[PDB]
RNA sequence: UACCUGGUUGAUCCUGCCAGUAGUCAUAUGCUUGUCUCAAAGAUUAAGCCAUGCAUGUGUAAGUAUGAACAAAUUCAGACUGUGAAACUGCGAAUGGCUCAUUAAAUCAGUUAUAGUUUGUUUGAUGGUAUCUACUACUCGGAUAACCGUAGUAAUUCUAGAGCU
RNA sequence: UGAUUCAUGAUAACUCGACGGAUCGCACGGCCGCCGGCGACGCAUCAUUCAAAUUUCUGCCCUAUCAACUUUCGAUGGUAGGAUAGUGGCCUACCAUGGUGGUGACGGGUGACGGAGAAUUAGGGUUCGAUUCCGGAGAGGGAGCCUGAGAAACGGCUACCACAUCCAAGGAAGGCAGCAGGCGCGCAAAUUACCCAAUCCUGACACGGGGAGGUAGUGACAAUAAAUAACAAUACCGGCUGGUAAUUGGAAUGAGUACAAUCUAAAUCCCUUAACGAGGAUCCAUUGGAGGGCAAGUCUGGUGCCAGCAGCC
RNA sequence: CCCGUCGCUCCUACCGAUUGAAUGAUCCGGUGAAAUGUUCGGAUCGCGCG
């Protein structure tokens, strides 16, 4: 026995039942493009990720009312959905949730924000200073765009402290060239 | 298999020990002694896991054969020894004096208990028979035997145990109307005052335990503990207790206490 | 640039007779903090009288840098430490020498050895 | 998470299949392959055959030390009481690892029974008459290992005598 | 106890009974030599625990081009014995003629170990399950057996069969479906490495050992995150606003490299980080396609039912 | 538009002397290693015995 074999792991996206479709590749292009993704892979993970939340969902909608279950996985779904900002407080019922749409979850991606709050001048400006370590979400460096923003963490982001754009110490292009200009 | 077997695989110890999954291939497997070994704690989950006294294996055997851990006022140096349902546990370096009993989820809890209660146990009486030269004496569910005992004592009975003189001061028949706590099942760790008994002939016997708060549960007579007589347990209970609470209150209560 | 050092899960041992506790390093100006001086800020914070029974272990920087954590021991004294740690702990920390063995040799030897009876067995594994 | 599209005709509506589309903790192969974290891996055909190495040994204050073993002491007495190799004694090697050939009410799953048996070990209790006229119980007897020294064989933890304890 | 002439007691005897301590370590004490503590190991009985053996009911794929099968020589049952740890045709002697079967016996096939489970998911279903957990079986094929609490053991023995190493030719030694590794087979699968540091097992044992197990090597089986550029000036275009440019401009950074620390049983990797590391950012993205299904050219050259393409048309 | 013999190439199975061959499992009868139990036997070893 290999005790490794123990851990498990599981998919995150499917691909289109039919590739060819053009209105749905129109449609999915002007997301990425809108959102700056790298591709279509990102947005199917997204899809995925709102169609298993909107099954829970409609599977508990079918329970009664009073059900203890429905109770339970509703509070918690409810809860989990306000803390990342997908529903406002407004937005108590789990009928809300099946009007979740992938636009939703886009919004809440760090490279979104970074680019809503005005750190970038664009969505791509916002991808390449998260992935190249400039941004930073409380006290920890985060370089990965996917990473979903929950609604506390929103205004802590900053730059990166020990980053040019954060701190000190210029990045080495900078410094090469001050060198070059002591000459 | 050609003889007894010897290992445990961490999947097949019982989940009541809460061992991680990918800890290791192997589990401690308990040795032979009072207790059974699914229904069991062993000394290093004890010492390691739930005290984090020791950090590893070796520690917890080095701990051990320095013989600083007492179970039932005896000394004990084995790892593996089976520690269950109502054992004291005493390590007197630490004044740390401890009583195994089930939480309301079913898991084995280190209660601590003050000094006095330290000194007594409770046991429940599997059957009373003669042994040889006409001598009675009647066996625990704990591996324990006792000559001598009182002739009102008869199975399923609770006796109040010594542990300084190894004898028997007092004990609580088993009848409606008593304290009882669940030692098995899915209800184990329960608290709660038996209603009625269901008896069937050639078949296991029903019992039917109500909660203080009124819900009610059945369960066979062999996991059901007499902890006392009428309604007050002979006893200190773990934090809860006995007490099962839904998964929504739980929650209410979780939520309540984050803000 | 000053580095801060905060203990967190902290018990008193007294059946090893040591302290156990997981160690914070706040470092954000420099890359890291050897052991060597963790050890020695540890005697100072704690006032240990003999830094050799301090063992810190296991440690991680944090990915976004300038912090790390670990597990730290205070040994009551030196032969505490030399009686309860392992071997390679004591190594690290210059209390034990580390002799120099191959397991297969060693297996090999006695393999050797198992086919001569008597004294000579002695010098039968080395062939 | 209740979905279809091309193909028989000059055209039509059908039956009906072929083809396409998507999936596999599904194998293999082709081309390509920068980074991080996980992770299967001689099952399928041959339970076919195997060079070489390793995979089972084991010592506490608490069974047995006179190594002609090492060390510290003893100026005089001392059976031995520091380490102890080797060897006898005890225990283990029936666990683990590997594979799926045989096997179709058989294995096996759930559910039963032993008032139809065995069970080193652990845990708790329990041990009363032996010589009776021999007549050690303030303690019985004979060996053997290591060791030592005569060896046999091409050869093996192959093996014979001899002297101890 | 649901249920036992059961637990257990008493008597008469019986057995040529492996039972009823000729053992070991610490200390060192009270009475007048006698008493005396804490342990270790060991023998026997019961209970318990760790288990096994046998066992009740129900449940398994295809096949009738398998309809009768079992019963001399056990088939079904009874009586009395033997054997077994124990029940039982398990075996023996005698007795009876029984037992199963279209509600599919019996026979055959399976590229059939069973299960927990895996794939796909309206629901119902279909297909898979060698492989890490549970149970069973085997150690080249059979058979027999000693030791032992426990084995019909194979990193135990004995014999035959098949293979097969050494030999001084007289003999002698064998078992990788363990970890590596080799041959063979094939479409088809990795290093003859390090370590007991973790998990646990085992021994007289706190200490030894463990190819169990872990670490590292090979590894596009499968899965996760995620680079290959971002921004301004100028010039073109389309409505201050956008798109393009191997034109200009400085900024950013990790792939790589490497002190150091960290990691680690020791190493390595990851994480962190001094000094370096980008303009055709040569630090150069590929695999398949462009009549329809099905997203994308009635572009240009060659070939001319050839060569070729084309899952289908 | 269409059927068949006949003629050519290739592919797949079918029948078939050879009282065909190989392997596996059962059936009838026979021989039968090794081990175990039993009978006899008594090299030899200790005090007429074991
Ligand atoms: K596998
Ligand atoms: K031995
Ligand atoms: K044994
Ligand atoms: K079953
Ligand atoms: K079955
Ligand atoms: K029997
Ligand atoms: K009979
Ligand atoms: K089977
Ligand atoms: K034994
Ligand atoms: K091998
Ligand atoms: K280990
Ligand atoms: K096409
Ligand atoms: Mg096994
Ligand atoms: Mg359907
Ligand atoms: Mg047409
Ligand atoms: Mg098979
Ligand atoms: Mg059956
Ligand atoms: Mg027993
Ligand atoms: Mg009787
Ligand atoms: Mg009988
Ligand atoms: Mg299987
Ligand atoms: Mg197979
Ligand atoms: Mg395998
Ligand atoms: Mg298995
Ligand atoms: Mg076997
Ligand atoms: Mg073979
Ligand atoms: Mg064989
Ligand atoms: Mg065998
Ligand atoms: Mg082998
Ligand atoms: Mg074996
Ligand atoms: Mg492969
Ligand atoms: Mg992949
Ligand atoms: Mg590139
Ligand atoms: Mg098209």
């Amino acid at each position: 026995v290999h005790v490794a074999f123990y851990r498990n792991y599981g998919k995150t996206f499917k691909k289109p039942r039919r590739p060819y479709e053009k209105e749905r590749l129109d449609a999915e292009l002007k997301l990425v493009g809108e959102y700056g993704l790298r591709c279509k892979r990102e947005l199917w993970r997204v899809q995925y990720a709102l169609s298993r939340i909107r099954n829970a969902a409609r599977m508990l909608l079918t329970l009664d009312e009073k059900d203890p279950r429905r109770i339970f996985e509703g509070e918690a779904l409810l809860r989990r959905m306000n803390r990342y900002g997908l529903l406002d407080e407004s937005q108590n019922k789990l009928d809300y949730v099946l009007s979740l749409t992938v636009e939703n979850f886009l919004e809440r991606r760090l490279q979104t924000l970074v680019f809503k709050t005005g750190m970038a001048k664009s969505i791509h400006h916002a991808r390449v200073l998260i992935r190249q370590r400039h941004i930073r979400v409380g006290r920890q460096v985060v370089n990965v765009p996917s990473f979903m923003v929950r609604l506390d963490s929103q205004k802590h982001i900053d730059f990166s402290l020990i980053s040019p754009f954060g701190g000190g110490r210029p990045g080495r292009v900078k410094r090469k060239n001050q060198k070059a200009a002591a000459k | 298999a050609r003889g007894l077997k010897k290992h445990l695989k961490r999947l097949n110890a019982p989940k009541h020990w809460m061992l991680d999954k990918l800890g290791g291939a192997f589990a401690p497997k308990p040795s032979s002694g009072p207790h059974k070994s699914r229904e069991c704690l062993p000394l290093i989950i004890i010492l390691r896991n739930r005290l984090k006294y020791a950090l590893t294996y070796r520690e917890v055997i080095s701990i051990l054969m320095q013989r600083q851990v007492m179970v039932d006022s005896k000394v004990r140096t084995d790892k593996t020894y089976p520690a269950g349902f109502m054992d004291v546990v005493s390590i007197p370096k630490t004044n740390e004096n401890f009583r195994l009993l089930y939480d309301t989820k079913g898991r084995f809890r280190l209660h601590s208990v003050r000094d006095e209660e330290a000194k007594f146990k409770l046991c429940k009486v599997r059957s009373v028979q003669f042994g040889q030269k006409g001598i009675p004496y009647l066996n625990t569910y704990d591996g324990r035997t006792i000559r001598y005992p009182d002739p009102l004592i008869k199975a399923n009975d609770t006796i109040k145990l010594d542990l300084e003189s190894n004898k028997i001061v007092d004990f609580i028949k088993f009848d409606v109307g008593n304290v009882v706590m669940v030692t098995g099942g899915r209800n184990r760790g329960r608290v709660g005052v038996i209603k009625n008994r269901e008896k069937h002939k050639g078949s296991f016997e029903t019992v039917h335990i109500q909660d203080a708060l009124g819900h009610e549960f059945a369960t066979r007579l062999g996991n059901v503990f007499t902890l006392g007589k009428g309604t007050k347990p002979w006893v200190s209970l773990p934090k809860g207790k006995g007490i099962k609470l839904s998964i929504i209150e739980e929650a209410r209560k979780r939520l309540a206490a984050q803000s | 640039k000053a580095v801060t050092i905060r203990t967190r899960k902290f018990m008193t041992n007294r059946l090893l007779a040591r302290k156990q506790f997981i160690i914070d390093v706040l470092h954000p100006g420099r890359a890291n903090v050897s052991k060597a001086e963790l050890k020695e800020k540890l005697a100072r914070m704690y006032e240990v009288k003999d830094p050799n029974a301090i063992f810190v272990f296991k440690f991680r920087t944090h990915f976004g840098g300038g912090k790390s954590t670990g597990f730290g021991l205070i040994y009551d004294s030196v032969e505490n430490a030399k009686k309860y740690e392992p071997k390679y702990r004591l190594i690290r920390n210059g209390l034990d020498t580390k002799v120099e063995k191959s397991r297969k040799q060693m297996k090999e030897r006695k393999n050797r050895a198992k086919k001569v009876r008597g004294v000579k067995k002695t010098k039968a594994g080395d062939a």
